[PDB]
Order: structure tokens, then C-alpha cells, then sequence
């Protein structure tokens, strides 16, 4: 009977984001044991959770049905390909060949790159480490790009450095989620010199919360990096900011010693100033 | 100052035969739902275990024609192999492929032309390499193409000298390395990019002092190292940090004695197998880093060690494959 | 830089009993805060009652910083902060917590007081305030005179428990901690 069971998980789930768009979070409950005819899809408010006691069910269920598809075995729907791929990336986003999957559906016009943004988005709540989950999503930016860039372009960048934000925010100094948001500016943002000083502001606040991240701070240290190359009357603060970074670092090592992060970073703003 | 502090009920002594018994009973209890969690790096997890029972002398204890079958049925019609069945393929469990059928000395198991086709295939103009074709760019992939057309002799197969040129435009001025060109320096980006470098012979474009300095920051007064500034301690991180200083030749710069006995602390003195930190999860991940880390600090019950390909010496010697270090 | 419990306390001879606290558990995963904040408060309680009177400790976890300040009198304080909240500015915030709480609270309501008993709103607005130490009150009168240099430092809570006391004994046992948080650390007895 778990042929049944299970297949109607896959059904909650895809019925769960049509009449819920706004779904913050995903995350697992503490289930030992099913209880009677409820399923372990269980929603409230924005939040999606998934009861424990299936998961030993759900994903190799899944898995092996996306490897039957990938090997010839078993035919799937493209509605079918779309609602198998979504639930087995929220329990195991680094499943790389599931990606590939949405992403020859996005490439065949099948799939909205915007649902793989949003996939993305949550599988990044309950794994904001994922390796697999940034590298497709770099993708799925690079397709909606076929000088100021575009009010499109600024719509999404936007929406990039949040969900960097948020990433950083529930995993201690996460690497793979600042070289995605460095990526953007890279890339999305083409080292836009308005949008270098902005993220310079926003993250002000966030960087003296958060003094043992080397990572938040290598950002800082980027975007310095940055608008130093770009000047190759705004241009003209070059030593000032550098003098204002140097300022807000001692005064944080002066309020919490004992952060090689915070020496690290101010170190590195030394070679800035002396290499102009 | 994040870090852990070692008990003194820890484990102070190699229990070598209880590791052996934990990558040879690895798998023996089945279970549908973690196979599937990391079946898409099974190659991979292949690779760490066979490794590390090599390493301790213990490969024979592994079933040999089940994998080396496996591996043949991985190998896609673009020569790439996959990290397992039904996967698609990519250049890191192509390594892992390669490195296992090394270690069996069956490279010829697969298509060795096909698999030079789709390493080639990856390289870019600027001398960068894809993880697969959908064109994610890390020096991790320039250091798989590199160590996978070394272990088949055809390293000559790529733009040798505009690869070169990219890693090189990775490094910052901290003397480390990243992923991409303007990321943060991070002790594993380096160990693949120093590995790309040997084997490339092109050591003589890293500042050893400069580069080996950053590395020996990474220690901690517990005697573990981490990846990066005020990052905890870590098993793993104790190989990507030696292999790198091993290549670099400032491997003598690292307090030997405080390293081993935390990694000697990752122990688990009934399951056996090594964790990331002591009182942790033990994987052959870790268990794999950890025992090949007590081999570059020369621990005699452990084969040496290639800081390169992280492979036994013998069997490197064997297939004509050992990239010169810094004297 | 997050507080996550600010609990104020109380070691009769019997039992040791909570009085009034605040929990600020908006960082953790949402279907994961119910069991996170009763863990707190277990962890809150156990600290007391293996420190003795008159004495400051502060038991270290991974990532996680419990500081417990418990006065002359029976009357205690625990504050949950990460690693990088400096542990001056901790004990600073127990100490006008307790200060506050003998002015509204009586000595007799204390060994027998209970949350839905004691009368104290001022908990979760100082646990929100003190989040940012760069705002909050520089009282000089107070951490002057607080350090001696003998606060005891734990590694683990293990080393406040005796030789052959077990950690798993005591979840599993609690009174504190409800069915779905004790299961949902026999989940983190595999090593998480
Ligand atoms: C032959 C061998 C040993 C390896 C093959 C080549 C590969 C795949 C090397 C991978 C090593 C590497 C580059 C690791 C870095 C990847 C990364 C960015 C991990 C995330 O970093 P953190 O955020 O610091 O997470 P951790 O602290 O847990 O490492």
C-alpha cells in the first residue's frame, strides 16, 4: 500500500504550493509513527512540514522513479517530471541529476525559470549549504540573460542578495552562499558601481552582528575590490571609504577582541590602502 | 577563540584494525533511504573507501568485480562516468572512477579515449574547466581534468598552458586560492589548485612562504585546522591543509604532534571510523582525510601518501605518475 | 551576536524552580522551536542546580553559551547567548535582571513560585533590548566590581555532571522536556 501512500504525498505537496505562493519555509517534524488518514504534509501559515515518518518512504520512492525516467525505464509526464523532481529536491537538493532534469525541462520551454528560483529558494531554508543548489541556480540566472543593466535585471538582483542574506544568516560563515551573491554582483550586476556602495550600507548592520564570519567580511572586502577597479565626484570617497572600514573594524575589535576574523579583515584593508 | 578541547578519555593510539572493520561492514546493513541521500556521490564514497583500505593494507577485504563492474555501467555515451547508475555525469566522480580503476589497475575496464574526449570537452577559452555541460566554473574541475588526464597520460590532450593561466588568475593577494576568480580563499580550492600546479609544473608561481603562511593560521591551540579565519576544527580540512603545505614544501612549518593527536581524538573506539570533530558522526569521508593525514606526518602503520592525487605512493609509482614537489 | 534565553530562577534545598523567563528562538528552523525552547529552559535549570551559591560559571557547547550568575541568596540567573556575545556584557544584564526582580518580587514567593505565579513582564523586553550590546545601558556601577577572574569555565555540561552520570539518563527522565523532545534528541544521539 505504499505505492498509494506515497503518491499522494507528491500530490500534497504540488497541491500545497498552488493554494500557498507564499511559502517562507520548508522543515522536517517529529514524527515517529503515521497517525489515521492525515497527511504528513502538514502547512501553517507560510511554513511547510513534512512529518519524519515518511521521508523512509517518500525519497526512495522518488529517487528511483527519476532514475527510471533518466535510464528509460519508466516513461513520465512532463507534469509528472515537474511534480517528482520538486518534492525530491526538497528532501535531497544536491541530487545533481534531478536539477539537470529541470533544467532540460526549462531549456525545452516545458518548465518557468521562476519556479526553479523559488524551488531553489526553499530547499535553501533547510539546506542553505547546499553546494548543488547554488550551481543550478547560477544556471537558471544565466538563462534569464540572453551600462546599467535592465530593470529586470535589478528586480532579480535584488532577490538574489536576500536569499544570500538569509542563507548566510542560518549556516556560520556560509561559504558557497557569499560566492553566489559575489557571483551576482559579477555577473547579474556587472560590478555596477551603485549597487557595490548600496550593498556596502545594507550590510553594515549585518557584519557587526555577525563578527566571527569570515565570510560576510570577504564580501566587505570585495566590494571594496571592486570599486577601486571600476574607478579605474562618486569616485572620489576611495580613501575615505577605506579609512571608514578600517574605523568600523577597530571599533569592533575594540568592542569584541579575540576575532582573527576581524584582524583578517582589517589586515586585508591595510594592503588595500597601501596598494593604490 | 572557536575551537574544541580534547579530553583526556580520548582516544591517544591508531586503532587501525577497528577502521578496516568499519569501511569492510559499511553498507552490509541495508538501508533504501540513506543510499538514496548520497547515491549522487556514490563514486566518490567508493573511492574514499577503497583509498583508505589500500592505505592500511586492507583493499583485498573489498569486493573488487562488483565495483569494477559498476564503474563500467557508469560510463555515459559521452565517456563521462557518472558518481552511479542512471546519474548523469561529471568531471568529479570521473576522477573518482579513474582513481578507483588505479588502484585495481583496471583503467581499461572503460573507455579511456572517451573519457580524454569529455575532459577535453570541458575546457573553456580562458582555460577553465566545467563541472559537467551545463558549465559551472571552479578550479576544482581544473584540478579533476588535470589529475584525470595524468592518471591516463594524456595531460598533453588540453590547453596545458591556458589552464595554467587561469588558476593562476585565481589567486588573491593573500596567496591562497578560490573557486573563482575574486573568491574568498579557502584551504580546499587551494589544495586543488596547488595539486593543479604540481602536476602542471608550475609550483614556482606560488609564494611557499606567503601561501604556507596562511595554511599554518589555520591550526588551531587544540591542534586540529580548519578551512578558513574562525572556522572550527576539522579532520577533513587536516588534509587539505598538509597535502597543500606538502606541495608547497612548508610542511614541516605544522606542529605535528598537536595535529595528530586531534585527529587521533576523531576516533570512535567501538564502531570505529573517524568524524569530523571527537564525540561526532563518523563517515569514510573523514575516515579516509583522517587516516591520510597521519600518513603525511608519518605515521609507520599507514602507507605513504600522495599529497596530490591522495592515493597510495605505491600505486602511483606503479603507472609512472608522481608530480615533483617544492624541495 | 544572539541571546536566546534570559530565565530567572531559584535552589531551594529540594528542588530548583523557574520563576520567569524569555526565549528568543527565531533563528532555528520553524518546526523545531517548540522542542529548542524546552531545551533551553532543561539546560537553564540543570546549570543551577550543579552550581552552588554564591559562585558565576559559564558552560560552553558548540556554537551555543550558557552563562549562570547564582547570588548569596538562592536566587539565580541564566543567560543562552552564541560564542561571539561577550560574556561581560552577560553577566551585566543578570545582574539588573535580579536587581528588578527582588524590587517587584517577594523572598517568600520565591521557593514555591511558579511562571503563571510570579508577576514579571520586563523579561522579553530587556532579552530584545540587550540583543545589540552597543545598545544597551553602560552601567559603570555594576561590572566594576563584577570579575574576579574565578568564574569557572566549562568545556561541556558534561563536566558538571559526576563519574558515572549520564546525560541520556537525564533527558529521558525529564520533567521538562516533552515526548517529542525527547525523541527528538534521541534523533540528535545519532550524532545529528
Ligand atoms: C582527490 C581529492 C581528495 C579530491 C578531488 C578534488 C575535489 C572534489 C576537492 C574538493 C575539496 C574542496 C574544494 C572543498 C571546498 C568546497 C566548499 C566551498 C565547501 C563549503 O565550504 P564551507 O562553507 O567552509 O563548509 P565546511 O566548513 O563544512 O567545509
Amino acid at each position: 500500500e505504499v505505492a498509494v501512500l506515497v503518491q499522494r504525498v507528491v500530490k500534497d505537496i504540488t497541491n500545497a504550493f498552488r493554494r500557498n505562493p507564499h511559502i517562507d519555509e520548508i522543515g522536517l517534524i517529529p514524527c515517529p509513527e503515521a497517525r489515521y488518514n492525515r497527511s504528513p504534509i502538514v502547512l501553517v501559515e507560510n511554513k511547510l512540514g513534512v512529518e519524519s515518518w515518511c521521508v523512509k518512504f517518500l525519497l526512495p520512492y522518488v529517487h528511483n522513479k527519476l532514475l527510471l525516467y533518466r535510464t528509460r525505464k519508466q516513461w513520465l509526464n512532463r507534469d509528472e517530471l515537474i511534480d517528482v523532481t520538486c518534492t525530491l529536491l526538497l528532501l535531497n537538493p544536491d541530487f545533481t541529476t534531478a536539477w539537470n532534469v529541470r533544467k532540460e525541462l526549462i531549456l525545452s520551454g516545458t518548465l518557468n525559470p521562476i519556479k526553479d528560483l523559488h524551488l531553489g529558494k526553499l530547499a535553501l531554508t533547510k539546506f542553505p549549504k547546499s553546494p548543488e543548489t547554488w550551481i543550478h541556480r547560477r544556471w537558471v540566472l544565466q538563462q534569464l540573460i540572453q551600462t546599467i543593466p535592465t530593470e529586470r535585471a535589478q528586480r532579480l538582483i535584488q532577490e538574489e542578495m536576500e536569499v544570500c542574506g538569509e542563507a548566510a544568516g542560518r549556516y556560520p560563515s556560509n561559504y558557497n552562499a557569499w560566492s553566489h551573491r559575489i557571483w551576482v554582483l559579477q555577473h547579474l550586476a556587472k560590478l555596477d558601481v551603485k549597487i557595490l556602495l548600496d550593498e556596502l550600507s545594507s550590510t553594515k548592520h549585518w557584519a557587526s552582528m555577525h563578527v566571527s564570519d569570515h565570510s560576510g567580511f570577504h564580501y566587505r572586502q570585495f566590494l571594496l575590490k571592486s570599486l577601486i577597479s571600476q574607478t579605474v565626484e562618486p569616485r572620489i570617497n576611495l580613501p575615505h571609504l577605506l579609512e571608514e572600514e578600517v574605523e568600523f573594524s577597530t571599533d569592533l575589535i575594540d568592542s569584541y577582541p579575540g576575532h582573527e576574523t576581524l584582524w583578517c579583515h582589517r589586515r586585508h584593508i591595510f594592503y588595500l590602502q597601501h596598494h593604490l | 577563540q572557536k575551537d574544541v578541547i580534547i579530553k583526556s578519555d580520548a582516544p591517544d593510539t591508531l586503532l587501525l584494525e577497528k577502521h578496516a572493520d568499519y569501511i569492510a561492514s559499511y553498507g552490509s546493513k541495508k538501508d533504501d533511504y540513506e543510499y538514496c541521500m548520497s547515491e549522487y556521490l556514490r563514486m566518490s564514497g567508493i573511492y574514499w573507501g577503497l583509498t583508505v583500505m589500500d592505505l592500511m593494507g586492507q583493499l583485498h577485504r573489498m569486493n573488487r568485480e562488483e565495483i569494477l563492474a559498476f564503474i563500467k555501467s557508469c560510463q555515459h555515451e559521452c565517456g563521462g562516468i557518472s558518481a552511479s547508475i542512471g546519474h548523469d555525469p561529471h568531471l568529479l566522480y570521473t576522477l573518482s572512477a579513474v582513481q578507483i580503476l588505479t588502484l585495481y589497475d583496471s583503467i581499461n575496464v572503460i573507455d579511456v579515449n572517451k573519457v580524454v574526449e569529455y575532459v577535453k570537452g570541458l575546457q573553456k577559452e580562458d582555460g577553465s574547466f566545467a563541472g559537467d555541460i551545463w558549465g559551472e566554473i571552479d578550479t576544482r574541475f581544473s584540478f579533476c581534468a588535470v589529475a584525470t588526464l595524468a592518471l591516463l597520460g594524456k595531460l598533453d590532450a588540453i590547453n596545458v598552458e591556458k589552464a595554467i593561466e587561469f588558476v593562476l588568475s585565481c589567486m588573491n593577494f593573500d596567496g591562497g586560492f578560490g573557486c573563482r576568480p575574486g573568491s574568498e580563499s579557502h584551504a580546499g580550492q587551494i589544495y586543488c589548485c596547488t595539486g593543479f600546479l604540481a602536476i602542471t609544473s608550475q609550483l614556482h608561481q606560488v609564494n611557499s612562504d606567503l601561501l604556507g603562511w596562511w595554511l599554518c593560521e589555520r591550526q588551531l591551540p587544540s591542534g586540529g585546522l580548519n578551512g578558513r579565519p574562525e572556522k572550527l576544527p576539522d579532520v577533513c580540512y587536516s588534509w587539505w591543509v598538509l597535502a597543500s603545505l606538502k606541495i608547497i614544501g612548508r610542511l614541516h612549518w605544522i606542529d605535528r604532534e598537536k595535529l595528530r593527536n586531534f585527529i587521533l581524538a576523531c576516533q570512535d573506539e567501538e564502531t570505529g571510523g573517524f568524524a569530523d570533530r571527537p564525540g561526532d558522526m563518523v563517515d569514510p569521508f573523514h575516515t579516509l582525510f583522517g587516516i591520510a593525514g597521519l600518513s603525511l606526518l608519518g605515521e609507520e602503520q599507514i602507507k605513504p601518501v600522495n599529497p596530490v592525487f591522495c592515493m597510495p605512493e605505491e600505486v602511483l609509482q606503479r603507472v609512472n605518475v608522481q608530480p615533483e614537489l617544492v624541495s | 551576536m544572539k541571546l536566546y534565553s534570559l530565565s530567572v530562577l531559584y535552589k531551594g534545598e529540594a528542588k530548583v524552580v523557574l520563576l520567569k523567563a524569555a526565549y528568543d528562538v527565531s533563528s532555528f528552523s520553524f518546526f523545531q522551536r517548540s522542542s529548542v525552547q524546552e531545551f533551553m529552559t532543561f539546560t537553564s535549570q540543570l546549570i543551577v542546580e550543579r552550581s552552588s551559591k554564591g559562585t558565576r560559571a559559564s558552560v560552553k557547547e558548540q556554537d551555543y553559551l550558557c552563562h549562570v550568575y547564582v547570588r548569596n541568596d538562592s536566587l539565580a540567573g541564566v543567560v543562552i547567548a552564541d560564542n561571539e556575545y561577550p560574556s561581560r556584557v552577560a553577566f551585566t544584564l543578570l545582574e539588573k535582571v535580579l536587581d528588578e526582580f527582588s524590587k517587584q518580587v517577594d523572598r517568600i514567593d520565591w521557593p514555591v513560585g511558579s511562571p503563571a505565579t510570579i508577576h514579571y513582564p520586563a523579561l522579553d523586553g530587556h532579552l530584545s533590548r540587550y540583543q545589540n550590546p552597543r545598545e544597551a545601558d553602560p552601567m559603570t556601577k555594576v561590572q566594576a566590581e563584577l570579575d574576579e577572574t574565578k568564574i569557572i569555565l566549562h568545556n561541556t555540561m558534561e563536566s558538571l555532571l559526576e563519574r558515572g552520570e549520564k546525560l541520556d539518563d537525564l533527558v529521558s527522565k525529564s520533567e521538562v522536556l516533552g515526548t517529542q523532545s525527547k525523541a527528538f534528541y534521541k534523533t540528535a544521539r545519532k550524532q545529528n
